[PDB]
């Protein structure tokens, strides 16, 4: 919903992130929802980064990493060690 | 500047010779071409040429019918010339035996291509639709040709055949037994808000009032249940906007003697019309009414 | 019938005096209403002294002034009055009867007249319990400025007592539109004046409604940053007391949708237009004027 | 049923004619079996095909 | 400094309906009512020769079939554009000093020159859409060519057997002869295939027996045209045939002007009878055949000598016509070169 | 503006248009495909990875996601592909079926025969007869009476096969097609209108004149359905005779050697090797139309 | 359909008519527009309204 | 027999070439500050109105109500306007950034993006353009004077860059910003202020007065109207007066914006679209 | 002179694709005009074209 009514520095590319993003649902058994899950991720971290008018790396074969987007790091170790301490 | 010239009598625009006499008689020659008494001179019927398919020239090889363009989103046609009578699928207004007649009659491409047309952006017609006036005559091809007149009146070429504008029952519309001495018509467009039936309701209104205040308040209070159904969409469905709940804009006047009623005949399928014979047109922009 | 013919000769079927033809030939190019259109009227129908009710309802002679025909007067002759209809839009001149002021390139527009009463001593032809009383023709300020005020007349006079109304009336009344003094004629509340009242605070919350938000908070936020001599005379007219979030494909339908309000709100005050001078005479009595009815 | 363009175009004698009524109710009333009354002027006698 | 020589103004050559050679098909007629009729009709009351027949035949039956056949009509428009600046500077002479003379001239003579223009044009375009309509009313070669053939067979309604030997034929002599010229560059078969398709063809009902006539009483059949390498080829080839002379062409157009009774008729019963004196004439006295048609009476009466291409072939004279001249220079095609789709 | 009018007063047919002299091939004369991909524009393999690979495989691009009011345009009728970079040989045009391989192909590309399947020769049947005809185009308990098997590909001679629902255009049209391309196929599929030409034999010739012609759009790299007024009409004996001619085709580069080495007339003979055969070109419009000059 | 009758009464012109094909063939196919076959000897040209 | 040609001399000398320039100019349009008849080139278009500290919306209340001629032939050391009359027809030259079609309705606009120059002088006319367009171009620039204030975030300027441009058939163009140098021009401000005047007394005083007016509601209207407010919420009268008048005055400040009065509309225009023929509307 | 009647337009692609078909048509056969042909009516045809 947010993605609908927001402006980027292209349509097209943003629209076609956000197609892959929505209409994103989850099979009963587990082992598929993890690829799902990352194409969802990947596409929202392009919004993302294309939303806060920064670049992205656009070399054919590297995927962009799945990462925070401007934060402060306080709440990012807290994240480390929340995800550790599941670990 | 000497009181001659303003002493003598205007020179007669017409019994004055032509340009092509005055070029010929000075220097003596002769041609084929009969020349001394041109055509359409003594002219007001402001005309204009328009090119149509033939899905759309329907119902107007009988002249005077209103000849309304539109515009489509995707740039290869920019306009498009719908006919007031196929208007009618997309008008309310019009009776579902009447809208079943004339949808037996526009089996052609275009029409129904016109009618996927308008029903598919997120506007309303009256900035879809461009009313242009009133069209007559006709060369019938393949590819047709179109004279509309956009000022003046609706007359044959040597003044012998006065055209008159028919428009169809269900969008007459008319609000006083008592009819003024001269009377004009206005095009109404009115929107239902309904989810699904936003199908809007098209009417030819033909009144005695030329004052633009006194008459949209009589037409705010002949259209309270559309206004109210707009008011109840705007207050159900929250954060949608629409607006222009009704559109009015002049068409013309006519004399209010000779308004009456007719039926067209297109291979054989009548239809009950009102004809307006000694029809103008002064065209007036989209204006709109809440 | 015929059509509309550019001529209707008005016949006084009275006697007349000398002085008053007098008074007559005077009147040449100025404006009248007619609401019959015939060839050879009489002169009953000619002015508004046909429209003066027991009330004289200031909003009802306003509505009912612009459904009548305006018509220019020439060849004032021995009870034959040429009446010239207008056409859209050619270039003949009028005269004034008013003592409003005029300037060039603005607008005009007819309206009923104003200060009523024997001390302006109207001249207007006096006969047989008749007088020709003839519609002023003012400028759009003027006419913008009395609508704006009987409207405000209109949405002031609910819900309040019988001396506090009498408090505005005695207020409001004067208008001092290029430096001379109107007052209005017996306003009185009336039904037509409540529905278009009815249709003024109608649209009044529809713009309350359509307005987003950064189109309300402009001026809050404005007041915070910058100040002028107009911020602080309408800041102190509203109440006393980082954008969350944007987004211009929604306001763009939003002021599509708030122009056909603010729209439908001016209408109801700014009437029509109906004259537009292009050049004046320097006395102020007659103009050259474009676009007749 | 006729062409009444061939009535006027045609020349034709002058009859000092008197109806029992006045002729418009006359006409109106269809005592007659075929009338094409029209007020003014019609052009449509004039462009003989 | 530079030399400007001597301008030059292309001298507009010209081209009527008449001096050209194509006006052999047509029969040139002015009618200044023409903008007041739907049709030209022409009725023909055919009588069938029977035949007697013999014992246990079945009897054929004395009958005749009556035929109607009518007029098409084609409007033919040009515009041509002027200047505002023109007009001002036409009708308006400036204090009459030297300043004006030249733009006075300038715009006569521009007028003048365009209405020539406009007149060479609507001569052309007559001759365009005469031959646009004699080319819509034209079969091909291989259905006339087993059609007169096979004529002599189904003289009654036709069969299946005789439509299917039709059918056969057509793909027998579509197949033959559909690029002949670019084939076969023999004299005696092209020469027989022209005659062939001269006798192929029938001929109209009408004909003035003094328009087209040569020198020493050649009376001329018809008229054939091509473009120009084609007419080129029948000239290098068959040139052995070819007697290029003189011939006689109606001059002006014959006129056509209703009786003071034929307005009687158009008034009130919505109709034109010509030759109506002639009719009510020959009904009263009884003789029931017309001395000539109508519409032949209404032709030219006087003639031009004028040199063209005359082919003789099976003793039936016709006329050879190039048209380079009515189409050079022009933002049209030719009418006569066309393509096919061999698919 | 003149007014004129004919009257073709010949009782017989006057006026015959002989074939003279061809001298140039606007198309390229060779062999390419029909793009059947910009044909039909919007139809899509319903799984994503698969419908990606068939379209990146076969040459073509994608369809740019076409809007709907575009897509109802291209259904209005749409010029698609542009024309090519450069041409030295013709205009591009060509087709494609789909042939049972073992099919008679000795009475069946030797001779003009209709590549429908069936002898779907309109004239044959008597007029006014359209359940005689669909009949014969379309029942198969009948055969034909030019060649004597019912059928020749059955693939493509039954109602509702294959190249129907290809190249029917009543079928084309509920698929929803480029109308501006033009098909060669569907001037043997029509029989919407086939069966409405079956008339009696001069009323088919004057069928044949007017109207049974097509316009092609003669200055684009690829063939286009044209306009009136843009291009005349072009003429078409295949119209007519509902047949087709065919054109030499070897399977091997030996024959096609061995039909260039000998020359002089040897084109029109059929000679077949074990599983390699040329087929006689009928009319030697390869073997003299160049050289002839 | 036209007054056949004026084309039986009325006179003619005497052209010596000749077409490719058969009369009948010429009939049965509609060459023309419009035809008129009476096959024995109608009795409606004598009657005149 | 001549029309109505208003004599515009010039003051200054001119080339061939300037006339060979100036004379390209024929059927356009020209904004006159009155129908005068002999007349120089300084007021003779709109450099004329061009100030530096005010823009679009003042040149625009400006071209309301001026006399719209055109350029009906140019000769020595003088130039023939002619005024139109509604009524007749007209050519119109293309000069506009935007082309038209066959049935549009048009009007005037300043011309936004960048004819005979001189010292003091530049000779500039108005854009023509079609009514869509220009409702368009009223809703971009009135959104993107009411993003002044707020100028500084990062999200915004993207959001203004969007704004910025406009879409017609086969027209991607966009416009001048309003504000300069991060704050507003007085005339956009002003253009602003308005409509958040209009929506802030609105927002306040519409309750008040129709729960006042719902006593003698004598429709099944004004009761839903006033049930849309209540769901939205979720003194001396000198005070009212002052503030109803308040309202009224900054609506009559605003009417430049609120309208567009259609000029011309096209009837067939010229091939290779530059130049139209237009019944002049008033 | 073979191709002058279709250019009545400037001349579009396929036009001039025919137009380089036939340069290649008549610079091989045209080359050597008088060592291949000696017969007298084909200089005759050439030198009138």
């Amino acid at each position: 919903r947010r993605g609908y009514t927001y402006p980027f520095g292209d349509r097209g590319k943003a629209r076609d992130h956000l197609a892959v993003l929505d209409r994103t649902e989850f099979d009963t058994d587990v082992r598929h929802d993890a690829e799902i899950v990352e194409r969802a991720l990947v596409s929202a971290v392009i919004l993302a980064k294309m939303s806060v008018r920064e670049t992205l790396v656009t070399a054919i074969g590297q995927t962009e990493p799945i990462a925070f987007v401007h934060l402060k790091d306080t709440e990012v170790q807290r994240i480390e060690e929340n995800l550790e301490g599941v670990r | 500047m000497d009181a001659r010239a303003v002493a003598k009598r205007p020179r007669d625009p017409a019994d004055e010779d032509n340009e092509l006499v005055t070029a010929l008689k000075a220097k003596r020659e002769v041609n084929t071409i009969s020349v001394r008494y041109l055509y359409h001179a003594d002219h007001q019927a402001l005309t204009a040429r328009f090119f149509v398919p033939e899905g759309l020239v329907e119902f107007e090889a009988q002249p005077g019918a209103l000849l309304i363009r539109m515009e489509t989103g995707c740039d290869s046609p920019r306009h498009l010339y719908i006919s007031l009578y196929l208007l009618g699928i997309r008008a309310s207004n019009v009776s579902a035996s009447t809208r079943c007649l004339l949808e037996s009659v526009y089996t052609a491409s275009a029409a129904r291509a016109a009618l996927q047309w308008l029903d598919l952006g997120p506007h309303l017609l009256h900035r879809r639709l461009e009313t242009l006036g009133c069209v007559k005559t006709v060369s019938l091809g393949i590819t047709s040709l179109l004279t509309c007149v956009m000022r003046g009146y609706l007359y044959n070429t040597l003044k012998t055949e006065v055209f008159a504008l028919m428009i169809p029952k269900d969008m007459y519309l008319t609000w006083e037994e008592t009819r003024g001495r001269l009377q004009y018509v206005y095009l109404i467009i009115v929107y239902d808000y309904d989810g699904p039936e936003t199908r809007p309701g098209i009417y030819v209104l033909t009144s005695s009032i030329a004052h633009w205040q006194t008459l949209v308040d009589v037409a705010r209070g002949k259209f309270a249940r559309e206004r109210c159904s707009f008011v109840n969409r705007r207050i159900t469905r929250p954060r949608q906007i629409p607006l222009c709940t009704g559109v009015i804009q002049k068409l013309g006047w006519c004399l209010a003697d000779d308004i009456h009623t007719s039926f067209l005949v297109h291979k054989e399928l009548k239809l009950s019309v009102v004809r307006l014979d000694n029809f103008s047109v002064e065209l007036g922009d989209f204006r709109e009414f809440v | 019938m015929a059509a509309m013919e550019a001529n209707i000769f008005c016949t006084f079927d009275h006697k007349l005096s000398i002085a008053d033809v007098g008074k007559l030939t005077k009147l040449v190019a100025a404006v009248v209403p007619i609401p019959q259109r015939l060839h050879l009227i009489k002169h009953y129908q000619l002015g508004l002294h046909q429209f003066v009710d027991h009330t004289r309802g200031y909003v009802r002679l306003r509505g009912l002034l612009r459904n009548m025909t305006l018509t220019l007067m020439r060849r004032v002759e021995g009870n034959q009055i040429l009446l010239h209809v207008p056409t859209h839009g050619l270039l003949y001149t009028v005269l004034n009867t008013g003592p409003v002021t005029w300037e060039k390139g603005d607008a005009l527009c007819v309206l009923p007249p104003l200060f009523h009463g024997p001390l302006a001593r109207e001249n207007l032809l006096t006969l047989g319990q008749w007088e020709l009383v003839l519609p002023w023709i003012v400028p759009m300020p003027l006419a913008l400025e009395i609508n704006q005020r009987l409207l405000i007349m209109g949405l002031f006079s609910l819900d309040r007592s019988y001396e506090e109304v009498k408090a505005a009336v005695q207020q409001l009344q004067t208008i001092t539109f290029r430096d001379a003094t109107f007052t209005i004629p017996d306003p009185v509340i009336d039904q037509h004046l409540l529905i278009d009242m009815k249709t003024a605070c109608l649209s009044m919350s529809m713009v309350a409604n359509l307005a987003s938000e950064l189109t309300m908070t402009y001026v809050r936020k404005l007041a915070l940053e910058d100040s002028s001599m107009l911020l602080v005379k309408c800041q102190e007219l509203l109440m006393r007391l980082r954008p969350q979030h944007v987004s211009p494909d929604d306001e763009i339908a939003r002021l599509s949708a708030l122009f056909v309000m603010l729209r439908q709100l001016d209408d109801l005050i700014r009437e029509q237009v109906v004259f537009t001078v292009c050049d004046v005479s320097p006395d102020n009595k007659s103009a050259t004027c474009i676009f007749k009815g | 049923m006729e062409n009444w363009s061939a009535l006027e175009l045609l020349p034709k004698v002058g009859i000092p004619t008197d109806f029992l009524t006045h002729v418009k109710t006359s006409a109106g009333e269809e005592m007659f079996e075929a009338l094409r009354i029209y007020y003014g002027d019609d052009p449509e006698r004039y462009n003989i095909h | 400094f530079e030399a400007i020589f001597g301008t030059f103004c292309n001298r507009l050559e010209w081209v009527y309906f008449l001096t050209s050679g194509l006006a052999a098909a047509a029969h040139a007629i002015k009618f200044h009512d023409l903008n007041k009729l739907t049709t030209g009709k022409m009725l023909f009351h055919v009588q069938v020769p029977r035949v007697a027949s013999g014992a246990g035949l079945p009897t054929s039956r004395q009958t005749t079939i009556m035929v109607t056949k009518y007029s098409e009509k084609s409007p033919i428009t040009i515009p041509f554009e002027l200047s505002a600046a023109c007009l001002t500077y036409l009708r308006e002479t400036f204090e009459g000093t030297i300043l004006d003379k030249i733009l006075n001239v300038e715009a006569m003579h521009t007028v003048l020159r365009a209405l020539k223009n406009t007149a060479d044009a609507m001569e052309r375009g007559l001759i365009h859409s005469f031959l646009q309509t004699l080319l819509r009313k034209a079969p091909p070669y291989f259905v006339v060519q087993t059609l007169v053939e096979n004529a002599t067979l189904a003289r009654q309604a036709l069969n299946r057997i005789q439509r299917s030997n039709i059918l056969q034929s057509f793909k027998a002599k579509m197949l033959a002869t559909l690029f002949l010229l670019n084939r076969t560059r023999d004299r005696d078969y092209v020469l027989k295939f022209l005659t062939r398709l001269a006798e192929a063809a029938t001929d109209s009902i009408l004909d003035n027996p003094t328009t087209y006539t040569t020198s020493s009483g050649a009376k001329i059949s018809g008229v054939m045209v091509s473009t120009a390498n084609v007419m080129q080829i029948i000239m290098s080839l068959l040139s052995s045939h070819i007697t290029k002379e003189t011939v006689s062409a109606p001059a002006t157009y014959g006129n056509f002007v209703l009786s003071p009774e034929n307005a009687v008729t158009a008034i009130s019963y919505h109709s034109i009878l010509a030759d109506f004196n002639s009719y009510k004439a020959h009904l009263t006295s009884g003789q029931p055949h017309l001395p000539n048609d109508s519409l032949s009476q209404a032709g030219a009466h006087s003639l031009t000598p004028l040199s063209m291409d005359v082919i003789r072939l099976g003793e039936k004279t016709v006329i050879m016509e190039n048209l380079r001249r009515v189409y050079k220079n022009t933002d049209t095609k030719d009418p006569l070169e066309r393509n096919v789709d061999l698919t | 503006t003149q007014n004129i009018n004919t009257v073709d007063m010949g009782l017989g047919y006057t006026s015959n248009t002989c074939v003279a002299y061809v001298n140039r091939v606007r198309t390229d004369m060779g062999v390419r495909v029909q793009d059947l991909f910009r044909v039909f524009p919007m139809n899509v393999y319903r799984h994503d990875e698969v419908d990606r690979w068939i379209r990146h495989a076969a040459g073509v691009e994608r369809p740019q996601l076409l809007d709907t009011e575009t897509i109802s345009m291209l259904t209005f009728g749409s010029m698609s592909e542009r024309n090519a970079a450069a041409t030295v040989h013709g205009q591009k045009a060509a087709c494609e079926l789909i042939l049972t391989p073992v099919t008679m192909d000795v009475n069946y590309f030797k001779i003009p025969n209709n590549p429908r399947g069936r002898a779907s020769c309109m004239l044959a049947v008597d007029p006014y007869d359209t359940e005689a005809a669909t009949k014969a185009i379309y029942d198969h308990r009948e055969a034909d009476a030019q060649t004597f098997a019912a059928t020749h590909n059955p693939w493509a001679s039954q109602a509702g096969c294959l190249s129907d629902v290809l190249y029917n255009t009543r079928h084309r049209e509920r698929l929803g097609y480029n109308s501006k391309f033009y098909s060669p196929c569907a001037q043997y599929f029509n029989t919407e209108e086939i069966i409405a030409a079956n008339k009696t034999l001069f009323k088919t010739i004057d069928e044949y004149l007017l109207r049974a012609k097509d316009c092609i759009r003669g200055d684009t790299d690829t063939q286009y359905v044209c306009v009136e007024g843009t291009e005349q009409l072009i003429e078409n004996p295949c119209r007519l005779t509902q047949e087709a001619l065919p054109i030499l085709s070897t399977t091997t580069l030996a024959l096609m050697e061995t039909k260039l080495k000998g020359g002089a007339g040897a084109f029109a003979t059929s000679e077949t090797h074990f599983g390699n055969y040329v087929v006689g070109e009928i009319i030697p419009l390869q073997q003299s139309m160049l050289f002839n000059s």
